[PDB]
């Protein structure tokens, strides 16, 4: 069980790195999401500013 | 470096640092790492067979891993990090041991070729200098007055006519 | 070399001394005072190589390394190519080809010992193997130069 | 001198109590920090402060070393009664600075 | 000790897993062992469980242990100085200034309600800064008592010198 | 020590490595939620100024 144990320890270290990287992956995505979820608020203001123009 | 791989693949077959060290510094490295990491280590040693020694540390954790290396590299310990395999570096290292042993067998053959013409000639080159320095040490004892040396010294009266 | 030895062991008459000193100056002055880059390029191109006073100096190489670069030390690479060529073509231990090898090998040690990047060049061209054969190839100056050529390479690969 | 004298006795007294609470802070935190770092799981520890009646400290420490030391290591529990202290070269060292022998289980001793 | 206690007792702080067991006399509960077995049942056992601290990383943990150790000697040092200054002044009691109940409340008793005291130390704060605050506090106090005594010793020299000028 | 004892500590090792990393990873993703909102408000205020 010596080299069976080392490999579990080794796996333990990858699982830890993956856990850390997963949180970093979250932020990366959240940076693209911030642009996505900001694009929907903007174009709804754009067609309202045209509406009150079509009135004038 | 071959032996600290052979004696640390065997330890796994029966956060860790593997390297070489002189044997007279193993106990002081054990004590300094035990006083740095309060406990928190599993320190082994296996004699490489100047005499040297291997060591395994198992630095259980982080934030001192670059500080254990400042203990090892201070008292002239050479860490051997592998990180790939204990069977792939051994081939690339035995491909250098014999490749450099052949350069030993070339240059030492050239050395023993050169020493043949010298070992039978040193009693001439040495005995030239031993008397040439003895000539100039005696020529320092003369006068050098008027572009000619004056040698004043003693000789027995029986050997006066032999000098003359 | 003969003149330099003479200078220590001078002859009583003054005029003799003057001749020893004046001759000594021209021979020595003349070789060193020519540009380092010129001398190296001139020998490699014509394919005729011989040791000379500034051609064996450490300084000669030190100045000339940077200059070589044009396509990853293209000139140095041509030299390794010349050492390689000579051994394979026309055999070895023929008077001409044997002179060049000792010189080519002296030049390559100094350059290699100087710059660690040279190690890639031996490997790419395939000069590193050629040197291992040269230890085995006859004559004392040849195996001597090959051993020096090998020790400079080794030092940077594995310390 | 008189003005300094009143001020100084008062200040020492106030300082004393404060320096004492801070000392006990460090020790409590130093046993928690040590315990998590050496033992790991389980998250919560069973911590006690045992008051030893005077001059029986040694015999107390020995009954603890023998009782609990096994957890630390089978060879790492030796019999000791009284604080063993070593400081000779790097072949014998005892301190939290550097050590090559210590308590096998987490123990700090507090004396006033 | 027998003069450096007069209403205190001496303490051992230990921490064990809640899975620890005694092998002095097996089969016993750790809690039961401390009371019954440890030096003839004379042992007074008090709780000292302090809650969690935030811990940022594995590397940083190591660095925390370093700070805890040095400061703790430094604070021990600082108490050594304060007690030395009280004796110097000629303040000695049979129950104070060489024992001194914490806030005029016995020492074993103070530790029994020491379950992490709050004076500007918070159990939801980061660990590192708290270590620094405790050490800063003590250091400043230490400078204060030292500085005041220096001026006391100097002031005494002026009085002594002056007494000879008026009659001697 | 004995291989068994050294394996109890081994188990502890991978425990530590995992726990400090989960703790690190929670802080890391919590800065990522503060950052989402804040970046989103900043894009919007800039843009409505242009539209204005």
């Amino acid at each position: 069980s010596q080299k069976n144990g080392i490999a579990t320890l080794l796996q333990a270290e990858k699982e830890a790195h993956e856990i850390v990287s997963k949180a970093r992956k979250y932020r990366q995505d959240k940076l693209k999401q911030a642009k996505t979820d900001a694009a929907k608020e903007i174009d709804s203001y754009k067609i309202q500013k045209d509406k009150e123009l079509k009135e004038f | 470096q071959r032996q600290v791989i052979f004696e640390c693949s065997k330890f796994i077959e029966v956060y860790m640092i593997t390297g070489s060290i002189r044997r007279t510094k193993v106990d002081i490295l054990n004590r300094i790492l035990w006083r740095l990491l309060r406990g928190n280590l599993i320190f082994q040693n296996f004699p490489i067979e100047v005499e040297k020694d291997c060591f395994i540390i198992f630095t259980h954790g982080e934030t001192l891993l670059k500080k254990v290396k400042r203990v090892i590299d201070s008292l002239n310990g050479k860490i051997v990090s592998l990180n790939t395999r204990s069977s792939e570096l051994v081939d690339t290292l035995n491909r250098q041991i014999d490749d450099l042993q052949r350069i030993l067998d070339t240059t030492e053959q050239t050395l023993h070729t050169e020493l043949l013409v010298i070992h039978d000639q040193l009693p001439v080159w040495s005995a030239m200098t031993k008397r040439e320095k003895y000539v100039y040490t005696t020529l320092n004892k003369f006068q050098q007055e008027s572009q000619g040396l004056i040698a004043e010294g003693w000789v027995p009266s029986t050997e006066l006519i032999h000098l003359q | 070399p003969t003149v330099q030895s003479l200078s220590e062991r001078k002859y009583s008459d003054e005029e003799l001394r003057q001749d020893i000193s004046n001759l000594k100056e021209i021979l020595e002055n003349e070789y060193q005072e020519l540009t380092s880059f010129d001398e190296y390029v001139a020998e490699l191109d014509s394919k005729l190589l011989c040791w000379s006073p500034p051609h064996v100096d450490n300084g000669f190489w030190s100045d000339n390394i940077d200059e070589f670069k044009k396509d990853n030390y293209k000139i140095f690479r041509q030299l390794i190519e010349l050492l390689q060529a000579k051994v394979r073509n026309g055999d070895v231990n023929a008077k001409q080809e044997k002179i060049i090898i000792q010189v080519a090998l002296n030049d390559i040690t100094h350059v290699v010992e100087l710059l660690p990047e040279s190690i890639d060049v031996l490997d790419k061209t395939g000069g590193k193997a050629d040197i291992m054969e040269l230890l085995n190839h006859s004559d004392s100056r040849v195996k001597y130069e090959a051993l020096k050529a090998t020790q400079a390479i080794i030092g940077y690969t594995f310390k | 001198e008189q003005s300094l004298r009143v001020q100084l006795v008062r200040l020492a007294k106030t300082a004393y109590v404060d320096v004492f609470i801070n000392w006990f802070h460090i020790k409590a935190l130093r046993v928690y920090v040590e315990s998590v770092l050496r033992y790991g799981l389980p998250p919560h520890f069973n911590i006690k402060i045992i008051a030893v009646p005077p001059k029986n400290l040694s015999k107390c420490k020995s009954e603890l070393i023998d009782a609990f030391g096994f957890l630390g290591g089978n060879a790492f529990m030796k019999d000791k009664k009284g604080k063993i202290n070593k400081q000779d070269t790097s072949l014998h060292q005892y301190a939290s600075l550097v050590d090559t022998e210590y308590e096998p289980f987490v123990m700090y001793i507090i004396n006033l | 000790m027998a003069t450096a206690l007069y209403t205190a007792n001496d303490f051992i702080l230990i921490s064990l897993p809640q899975n620890a067991q005694p092998v002095t006399a097996p089969g016993s509960k750790t809690d039961s062992w401390f009371n019954e077995t440890l030096i003839g049942g004379r042992a007074f056992v008090s709780d000292f469980k302090i809650p969690e601290f935030k811990i940022g990383s594995l590397d940083t943990l190591i660095v925390e242990s370093e700070e805890l150790s040095k400061v703790d000697n430094q604070i021990g040092a600082s108490i050594g100085k304060i007690i030395e200054i009280l004796q110097g002044l000629n303040e000695t009691s049979t129950n104070a200034y060489r024992t001194l109940p914490i806030n005029n409340m016995p020492v074993p008793e103070y530790l029994e309600n020491f379950q992490w005291q709050t004076r500007k130390f918070k159990l939801d704060k980061s660990i590192k800064d708290l270590i620094t605050l405790i050490s800063n506090e003590s250091s400043q106090l230490d400078a204060d008592v030292r500085a005041t005594y220096a001026n006391y010793n100097s002031a005494k020299t002026n009085l002594a010198a002056a007494e000879r000028k008026k009659t001697g | 020590l004995t291989p068994n004892q050294v394996n109890d500590e081994l188990n502890k090792m991978q425990a530590f490595i995992r726990k400090e990393a989960e703790e690190k990873a929670k802080e890391i993703q919590l800065k990522a939620d503060q950052e989402y909102e804040i970046e989103k408000t900043n894009i919007v205020r800039n843009e409505t100024n242009n539209i204005d």
